[PDB]
RNA sequence: GGGAGUAGCAGCAUAGCCGGGUGAGAAUCCCGGCCGCCGUAGGGGCCAGGGUUCCACGGCAAUGUUCGUCAGCCGUGGGUUA
RNA sequence: AGCCGAGGGAACUCGGCAAAUUGGCCCCGUAACUUCGGGAGAAGGGGUGCCUGCGGGUGUGUAACCCGCAGGUCGCAGUGAC
RNA sequence: CCCGAAAACAGGCGGCCACCGAGGGCCCGGGAAGAAGACCCGGUUGAUGGGGCGGGGAUGUAAGCGGGAAGGGAAACCGACCCGUUCAGUCUGCCGCUCCCAACAGCCCGAGUGCUACCGGG
């Protein structure tokens, strides 16, 4: 895993799920599969996606969200259950 | 009346999914030579050649474009011997012997492997089966084999098959066998270039296809198109029968199927995935490597023409079944070019 | 097995590839891919793409 | 009763996402932001016709082609000045 | 319900059904026949973008609208989509 | 050549367990298979997906900076576009190398009994 406090560095493949939808479903399907990809890789039991990272998968409409994105993460504890927050790196 | 044939055959029916992905081989040919007769790999790409015409027809003696697949054949493992009894409807098997080391991965495959079994009992069995050889009551002969994928990094999990061995004397075939177990085999040991070759695997897969598709039915008229039965067949029959007739063409699974295909020429057989022309040593692999494969590294034949299957999957190889008169010469044919430029 | 150059790009292609267009005045003329092909019947320079060898001889020209 | 936990809940305007909140319970209710649709009409005004459907507070058995803490639904009180 | 399609170009079919082709503006040029009004946008042919400069009409006007010329330059394509 | 042990004489052989438990399935990372099911490969005794570094490819030479440009202007300057930097930049439903991240944790199904007629040796 990855200890808590620290800042990670994840690069996430949209590009894969592309092509699974129709053109316009294609963002609000990119960020469901962030947040999956996040919890997977990290380990955490939730996932908090920042405004800034919405934003940026929206940038250029429903129909074009970005290949590859860079995003930084930080776990947290707290009453057991992990919990990751994404941030634009 | 107008006439026509029908649309589609029906020798290959039913047209179903293959019970195995390792294809089964029916039948054998008859070969003098003491040797077991046929082999196995993996299909990995196609190129071309440019090529002296060695076959009978106009064009011998000129150059020619010629494609060609390549099949990587790793060394097979001989891991037991069969022998095989005449019974009251056809052929029915009397004894097996295993060898008593076997590599680790084989358990993959068979989950159920003896435990003990020494090389004294190992002797003590083939001991067994040559007397039972020598008393007479046994007609046939047939190696068990298994590849070893592990060499080439494409997988831990082997294929295990029965191979037949030539000739007529079961004694001599015996020999051989005792000679072959417990040691690899390579594929330059069995096969000669030149040969022509039958090849055996199962075919691509497509799904669930129309009858356009697997039948080759006409499309109807724009009319038809417009109106919502465009690519339909017109009428399942008659009135009486009052039944549907097994022959009339209908939708279902098309591809993953078993196949045979005639006559083949293996053109070059090749060593650590290079080829020798008359001085130099050429990588067969192309620029960038084999597209969904990598890069060749251990033991290759060229067969000349299409085969049956996707890229890695299992091919099985033997001898002609059914050659003509007219055949070519069983020598490497005058190779003058060979294709190594990016194949994406 | 001999290689022909390319009639708009000026790079050698591989025996067993590529065209040979026949004009009716018996002007000969040799494609190594339908790019090219296109280009060259459509109308585009190859004096202006840097990823031809009229370039260089151009730049030299220059 | 069988048909059947099936057809239909597509086609003429394909629209949601992130964060926070309420609440027993939230794809479907509220706030903010991003992304979108109409834009000589899907915007503004107003006859006939309808008759309280208008407003505020409180609710969710039924109605709403799904859910519902929402409502032209249910209950309690109000509201039309020449 | 829509987009493209090599080589052929109606061989399809009761029947070119359906689809394709043409398309805005300026200049040139325009058959038979005719109730002399038309036919007629007959047919058919050329041109059209951006930048730099010159000129004209009305007007008091380096206000505003409209009409011509020359040169340079990019692209497969300038009524480049509609 | 294709289908083919439900071929009711419902088969033959080698091996494992049994008379807790061999073995199987779900779950997980995937695709050469695929309407649901099924098939195939892998799971730290590991290169299965991703990342990073390289290779092979597709298109066609980025932005910025500098220098020119038909002409105009008292002049500083304007100017579509051209040349250099620059086989560049952007991309990759292909290959290779590398354990940097994730293939963790588990949950279900599972054959045990004899009567008499025996069969070949106890
Ligand atoms: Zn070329």
């Amino acid at each position: 895993p990855i200890k808590p406090g620290e800042e990670v560095i994840f690069v996430v493949p949209i590009n894969k799920i592309k092509k699974r939808v129709p053109r316009w479903k294609r963002a609000p399907r990119a960020a469901r599969f962030v947040r999956e990809w996040i919890a997977r890789h990290a380990k955490a039991d939730e996932v908090i996606i920042g405004t800034d990272v919405n934003e940026k998968i929206w940038e250029r409409g429903a129909e074009k969200p970005p290949g590859k994105l860079r995003v930084k993460v930080v776990v947290e504890e707290s009453e057991g259950k992990r919990i990751a927050r994404v941030s634009l790196a | 009346k107008i006439h026509r044939p029908r649309r589609g055959s029906l020798a290959y029916s039913p047209r179903k999914r293959a019970k195995s992905i390792v294809p089964r081989i029916r039948s054998w040919p008859k070969d003098s030579e003491v040797r077991m007769l046929g082999f196995a790999g993996y299909k990995a790409g196609m190129t071309h050649i440019l090529m002296i015409d060695d076959s009978p027809g106009l064009t011998k003696g000129k150059e020619i474009f010629v494609p060609v697949t390549i099949v990587e054949v790793p060394p097979l493992f001989v891991y037991g011997i069969r022998a095989y009894k005449q019974g009251y409807l056809g052929l029915e098997t009397a004894t097996e012997v295993w060898f008593h080391d076997l590599h680790k991965n084989v358990a993959r495959r068979i989950k159920t492997l003896p435990k003990n079994y020494n090389e004294e009992a190992f002797q003590a069995k083939l001991g067994q089966l040559e007397d039972l050889v020598n008393d007479g009551e046994i007609a046939d002969v047939r190696l068990l084999v298994h590849t070893q994928p592990w060499l080439i990094g494409l997988k831990k999990k082997p294929e295990v098959m029965e191979y037949a061995i030539g000739g007529d004397d079961v004694k001599a075939k015996f020999d051989y066998a005792k000679e072959k177990i417990g040691k690899e085999l390579r594929a330059g040991e069995v096969l000669h270039e030149g040969e022509l070759l039958d090849v055996i695997a199962v075919t691509k897969g497509k799904g669930t296809q129309g009858p356009v598709k697997r039948w080759g039915v006409k499309v109807q008229f724009h009319k038809a198109q417009r109106a919502g039965k465009g690519r339909h067949i017109g009428n399942l029959g008659p009135w009486h029968p009052a039944r549907v007739m097994w022959t009339v063409p209908q939708a279902g699974q098309m591809g993953f199927h078993h196949r045979t295909e005639f006559n083949k020429r293996l053109i070059a057989i090749g060593e650590n995935g290079k080829l020798v022309l008359d001085g130099n040593e050429i990588e067969i692999t192309p620029k960038g490597g084999f597209p969904h494969y990598g890069i060749v590294r251990s033991d290759f034949l060229m067969i000349e023409g299409t085969i049956p299957g996707s890229f890695k999957r299992i091919i099985r190889v033997r001898p002609a079944i059914r050659p003509p008169k007219k055949k070519p010469p069983v020598e490497r044919p005058q190779i003058t070019y060979v294709s190594r430029e990016s194949k994406q | 097995a001999r290689w022909n150059v390319c009639s708009y790009c000026g790079r050698e292609f591989e025996p067993g590839t590529g065209k040979m267009f026949v004009r009716n005045d018996g002007r000969v003329l040799f494609f190594c891919s339908s790019k090219c092909e296109k280009y060259y019947f459509m109308g585009r320079n190859p004096r202006k793409l840097k990823w031809t060898k009229a370039f260089q001889e151009a730049r030299l020209q220059r």
